[PDB]
RNA sequence: ACCAGGAUGGCCUAGUGGUUAAGGCGUUGGACUUAAGAUCCAAUGGACAUGUGUCCGCGUCGGUUUUCGAACCCCA
RNA sequence: AGAUGGUGAACUAUGCCUGGGCAGGGCGAAGCCAGAGGAAACUCUGGUGGAGGUCCGUAGCGGUCCUGACGUGCGAAUCGGUCGUCCGACCUGGGUAUAGGGGCGAAAGACUAAUCGAACCAUCUAGUAGCUGGUUCCCUCCAAAGUUUCCCUCAGGAUA
RNA sequence: CUCAUCAGACCCCAGAAAAGGUGUUGGUUGAUAUAGACAGCAGGAUGGUGGCCAUGGAAGUCGGAAUCCGCUAAGGAGUG
RNA sequence: CAAGGUGAACAGCCUCUGGCAUGUUGGAACAAUGUAGGUAAGGGAAGUCGGCAAGCCGGAUCCGUAACUUCGGGAUAAGGAUUGGCUCUAAGGGCUGGCAGCCGACUUAGAACU
RNA sequence: AGGUAGCCAAAUGCCUCGUCAUCUAAUUAGUGACGCGCAUGAAUGGAUGAACGAGAUUCCCACUGUCCCUACCUACUAUC
RNA sequence: GCGACGUCGCUUUUUGAUCCUUCGAUGUCGGCUCUUCCUAUCAUUGUGAAGCAGAAUUCACCAAGCGUUGGAUUGUUCACCCACUAAUAGGGAACGUGAGCUGGGUUUAGACCGUCGUGAGACAGGUUAGUUUUACCCUACUGAUGAUGUGUUGUUGCCAUGGUAAUCCUGCUCAGUACGAGAGGAACCGCAGGUUCAGACAUUUGGUGUAUGUGCUUGGCUGAGGAGCCAAUGGGGCGAAGCUACCAUCUGUGGGAUUAUGACUGAACGCCUCUAAGUCAGAAUCCCGCCCAGGCGGAACGAUAGCGCCGGAG
RNA sequence: CUGGGUCGGGGUUUCGUACGUAGCAGAGCAGCUGCUGCGAUCUAUUGAAAGUCAGCCCUCGACACAAGGGUUUGU
């Protein structure tokens, strides 16, 4: 999934993915993209008709269908901050968002932009700590 | 010719007489395997699947991000009340396998264990251990049963013990008790012996048996859900929108030459009412049963170290589909087979446990008593009128 | 692949029955003009794609090579 | 397949004669009225008006897609939804006209009584077939050829 | 004669080659041998010479041309 | 030949007149697989040859309407807002003897409350 | 007569998934060009072009069980 | 690690060659679905060898246990590209699979263009529109009654046989350590999770919903109120139970003989030698366990109605 | 002297405050000399009403029922 340098010692739980491929989620940070259509998603080594899905903290890959001309017709890696699937924290409690949302990262895992709109999950705000930095509300 | 992007079978074979349980209560195929420096022991035991809850405990697991954090984990209550032994069997070994030597019977056995030997009690003239009861109460017959427990003693490996469910103490409609083979595990023949010879005719808790935050194995029989398709029995793709003669289906269940159709392929059948043996369910909890000390009837099954409350296991308006918890009862975490009121068995684990969720310690912090037959919001009824306040009702 | 052809001055084409190497353009030399084109007077050149056979004698006829172009390569 | 003589336009194709029928709405052609402007020519505005092989759309007429239903059917072509058109090269009853190498065709070799790249009926006719299929009791005795030559000969004959 | 952790097992005939084996069995040819061998265990490895020629220097000990003597049981102007 | 309501309507839905007995059988259960309908979290064509099928849209009032054009259209272009129930108000007529009296049909607009 | 005006990898271009641009994350598709056009071309009509089309394609917005990934309900069957 | 000039083979996942079977019919391309098999092994386990320092990558052995994906274009097989990944290996099963589907392409009849033909028409040249029938028989398969025998019946059982299952990855730690001039850069043991798969389950979240439960509402109808009904479930909001989703949750496991390989003692062959006699370690393999079924296969026990034991001839 | 079944009662739960009655609450309108009416809605009764096992739980309330019938089986 992340597979960076940059790690902590307890990983990730399983939760509900809700965004697969062709997803077209909201560009929460003000790189002047305002759109981050998923194309894949990391990790994922998948099955026979499954789309790769992405839940809030795993990194995808992503163009850019509305914005500035300078960030599309190419693609990105991003981070997924939100999502209206609900899923279950390990407290039994069931969040979710009214809008995905996700921001335009690197390969190491820094954002392009420098500030982030909307809540971020904490399932991604501690697995992207430079995320975390940039969000105002988290989860 | 081959396929070309590869797909992993639909379902295992390791299961693959997917027929209807031709047991209705979960035999234990193998026991644990006997160590005679241990204590003399039993090994299993017979619950009833009451129902459903959620508690929230923390949890020590380091290097975890949930350390010293609070859980809701799914937990299943399998009611048992204690089980009567009402008979010893012994085993020989053979290289033809393991043959059944000799079984001796208790001097008085219940009407419940009786029911189990009768296919219509009603019309019956209950006879059954009439004639073998004076065995018991004749000189020469004790002076045969002695001399049956000292062949039992030279000749069988196996001792296990033929105990009874007690069926008066349970809100099913059953009342025919079931019947067990227990294998009594522990020292050598002759003390173990010796050990189901005392029990003879006595009760058997849950405590003796099973302890608090130990993984047992829990056999029993699958919710019967009928004759089902290929879609939900072995869960392949359904066919595209456009299929003519149904989209429920397998597409091709074989090539032309091994000219016949394989095991392997998936086909309509019985789905449900399977006998399964799941491993490693950790008992959350053994609770008491409804006491009855200084004319107080105690309750408090649900009341936790953190709770102080006075609750019971049973939620509002009880258990739906089942009725009450009134006895001891095993929390186990997750989920277990068969649908409520279904007989499951409990056995001892197979596995040595040396892994820290086997060895996890737990203290319950909730138990959830809300009503489950619907979306009940108040864990007891005096929480409920405090909220609610006085109603027309009265 | 099969059939039918075609290879000649520097370029483009003639050329038999068997004896004659042809024409246009080009090249070259001299005139005209101040000079150059145009015009006038002239000159040279051909591996006749190769070797073989026929014949006295072949570029020419007849079989085999080596480069090329044209048509066809259909029913499942 | 071929020929001779007949029977069919109760289905359908087309002409003619005589009848019958086609809710409710949309757009708003020309003509017309008034107001305003202009030197005139005329031009803006607001109504009216009710045209059109005009649009949505009912009956009717048709039959696009689901390649849906059914597919030993309800039916030797039907059923459901969705659809094309619905004042005009419209739909339809009855009468009438054209008949088989002929008719009729806004033309698909379509239609011409479930039959059409030549209908149906009877006869010539038991048409011909080097080509498939079949060819009926027993015992006894003898016992092959697939080669030569010729042939519009090569799945067949004649000849040895 | 042959052991196969791929044995083999009868014309047609129903499955295999080049190449290879200190598997094992035979045979052929030539030496190196009781004028005492072959392993194995030790001991000597000599002076002319630390060689002209090259190469800074190479002295048997990078290279090419020189490859003789004697005391000898022996030692190549030296296999590493 | 063709009643009432709703409604632009001979639409659809319900009802009166008149008609009928569910379309060549009844009973019991509610398995798969069908045929005909529905709903589906998150995503929104990634399915598929192909948005096939289904879904969105829909009536009316008040606005608003592009390129293009054969100047007729395109055009219900596209895109917006409003819509219930109740209680009012205003305006739109006729007959008799710039006025009075007597009546009466449906609309349309505005407003308050809910 | 040697194909003019035009038009073009067209429903007409083998080579060919032609080359460039544009559309996409990625396009043997689409559009715009280019023209050497196997084998375009002028009533065997060429080029255009509003309106119209149950005609053939491409992209976008919206919408959705088409799909991820299936599940549940109802009617008539199947069943007895 | 290769390997010219030459030479020996294998295989039938290529095209040919041939015409043996089928022309009183064996449904002709692709894709979807689903099962199984092969190994010429891409990855993962165990290993050996490198011009293997580490990392990465090659070559080879046992090895097919388990995997080998999401998409744009094309009807495509093939191809190519984007992206993910441990890897995105190759194949067979009548070039698996049409009474399984689909019908985009071939390959009927309609029609257009180019080329060819005087013409009717032709084109492994483009283009568009074009009916996909039947299982209730036998077997096979999946489930479901039962059948012979133990006298009859019931309880508890055993297991002969058959099936069989788990997989791989990431993060922290080791460790910026070993290794390396540096650049760079591991691994074993542990710990937490995840993917694919399997078996369940509904406490919770989500879905369904004709408890036709309870409100709301349109049109109509019962004179009106109240109560209702009809509109093939009138529409809609919420909805108990029950079913149900990696869309919620739970669980997934031990040995033995060994392969490749590395070795020990040790001759052959007075040395040496992992082998000849003998012996050890040895793995996603194999076999068993676990798990699923339970034999025209047994066992123990219960109770046995005119029947069971004990002491005449036929 | 016990059992299940049916009804009733509780519990749970689902929706969301039932009919009737009252109100100097109600945009307003009408008729009378402050009253009487119409009036969608609102407020209180009233977390009311209604449903709730048919496959939810508990009653010890009421009622009847339950000691039956058929067919076979012998070592
Ligand atoms: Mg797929
Ligand atoms: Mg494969
Ligand atoms: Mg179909
Ligand atoms: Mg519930
Ligand atoms: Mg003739
Ligand atoms: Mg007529
Ligand atoms: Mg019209
Ligand atoms: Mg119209
Ligand atoms: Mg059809
Ligand atoms: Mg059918
Ligand atoms: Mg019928
Ligand atoms: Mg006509
Ligand atoms: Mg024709
Ligand atoms: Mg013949
Ligand atoms: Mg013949
Ligand atoms: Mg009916
Ligand atoms: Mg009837
Ligand atoms: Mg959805
Ligand atoms: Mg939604
Ligand atoms: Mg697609
Ligand atoms: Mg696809
Ligand atoms: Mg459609
Ligand atoms: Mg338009
Ligand atoms: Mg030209
Ligand atoms: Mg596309
Ligand atoms: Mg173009
Ligand atoms: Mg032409
Ligand atoms: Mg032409
Ligand atoms: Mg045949
Ligand atoms: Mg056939
Ligand atoms: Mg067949
Ligand atoms: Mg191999
Ligand atoms: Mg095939
Ligand atoms: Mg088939
Ligand atoms: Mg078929
Ligand atoms: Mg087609
Ligand atoms: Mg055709
Ligand atoms: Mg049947
Ligand atoms: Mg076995
Ligand atoms: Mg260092
Ligand atoms: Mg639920
Ligand atoms: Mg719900
Ligand atoms: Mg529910
Ligand atoms: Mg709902
Ligand atoms: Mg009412
Ligand atoms: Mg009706
Ligand atoms: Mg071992
Ligand atoms: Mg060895
Ligand atoms: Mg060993």
């Amino acid at each position: 999934s992340k597979r960076g340098r940059g790690g902590s010692s307890g990983a990730k739980f399983r939760i509900s993915l809700g965004l697969p491929v062709g997803a077209v989620i909201n560009c929460a940070d003000n790189t002047g993209a305002k759109n981050l259509y998923i194309i894949s998603v990391k990790g994922i080594k998948g099955r026979l008709n499954r789309l790769p899905a992405a839940g809030v903290g795993d990194m995808v890959m992503a163009t850019v269908k509305k914005g500035k001309p300078e960030l599309r017709k190419k693609v990105h890696p991003a981070v997924v901050i939100r999502q209206r699937k609900s899923y279950r924290r390990k407290d039994g409690v069931f969040l979710y968002f009214e809008d995905n949302a996700g921001v335009i990262v690197n390969n190491k895992g820094e954002m392009k932009g420098s500030a982030i709109t909307g809540p971020v999950a904490k399932e991604c705000a501690d697995l992207w700590p430079r995320i975390a930095s940039n969000a105002g509300s988290i989860a | 010719s081959h396929r070309k992007f590869s797909a992993p079978r639909h379902g295992s074979l390791g299961f693959l007489p997917r027929k209807r349980s031709s047991r209705h209560r979960g035999k234990v195929k193998s026991f644990p395997k006997d160590d005679p420096s241990k204590p003399v022991h039993l090994t299993a035991f017979l619950g009833y699947k009451a129902g459903m809850t959620h508690i929230v405990r923390e949890v020590d697991r380091p290097g975890s991000k949930v350390n010293k954090k609070e859980v809701v984990e799914a937990v299943t209550i399998v009611e048992t009340p204690p089980m009567v032994v009402v008979g010893i069997v012994g085993y020989v070994e053979t290289p033809r396998g393991l043959r059944t030597f000799k079984t001796v019977f208790a001097e008085h056995i219940s009407d419940e264990c009786k029911r189990r030997f009768y296919k219509n009690w009603h019309k019956s003239k209950k006879k059954a251990f009439t004639k073998y009861c004076k065995k018991w109460q004749d000189d020469a017959g004790k002076r045969q049963l002695d001399k049956d427990f000292s062949s039992m003693k030279k000749y069988c490996q196996v001792i296990r013990v033929l105990a009874h469910t007690q069926m008066r103490l349970l809100p099913l409609r059953q009342k025919k008790a079931h019947l067990m083979e227990i294998q009594v595990n522990g020292g050598t023949v002759a003390e173990k012996l010796d050990w189901a010879r005392e029990r003879l005719e006595q009760q058997v808790p849950v405590s003796q048996v099973f302890g608090q935050d130990e993984m047992i194995d829990v056999i029993g029989v699958t919710k019967g859900k009928g004759y089902k398709g290929v879609t939900s029995r072995w869960h392949t793709k359904k066919l595209p929108r456009k299929t003519h003669r149904g989209l429920r289906k397998v597409a091709c269940i074989g090539a032309w030459h091994p000219a016949r159709v394989a095991f392997s392929v998936a086909r309509a059948g019985q789905k449900g009412y399977h006998h399964r043996t799941e491993i490693n369910k950790k008992i959350y909890k053994i609770g008491q049963g409804y006491l009855i000390k200084d004319g107080k009837l105690i309750k408090n099954n649900a009341s936790t170290d953190y709770d102080l409350s006075d609750k019971s296991i049973n939620p509002l308006g009880g258990f739906v589909h089942y009725g009450e918890v009134t006895n001891d009862f095993v929390m186990l975490k997750g989920c277990v087979v068969g649908t409520k009121k279904r007989v499951l068995t409990l056995r001892k684990s197979l596995l040595v446990q040396t892994k820290r969720r086997a060895l996890e310690k737990i203290d319950l912090k909730f138990i959830d008593t809300t009503s489950k037959f619907g979306h009940g919001r108040f864990q007891t009824v005096e929480e409920k009128k405090a909220f609610m306040g006085p109603l027309k009702k009265d």
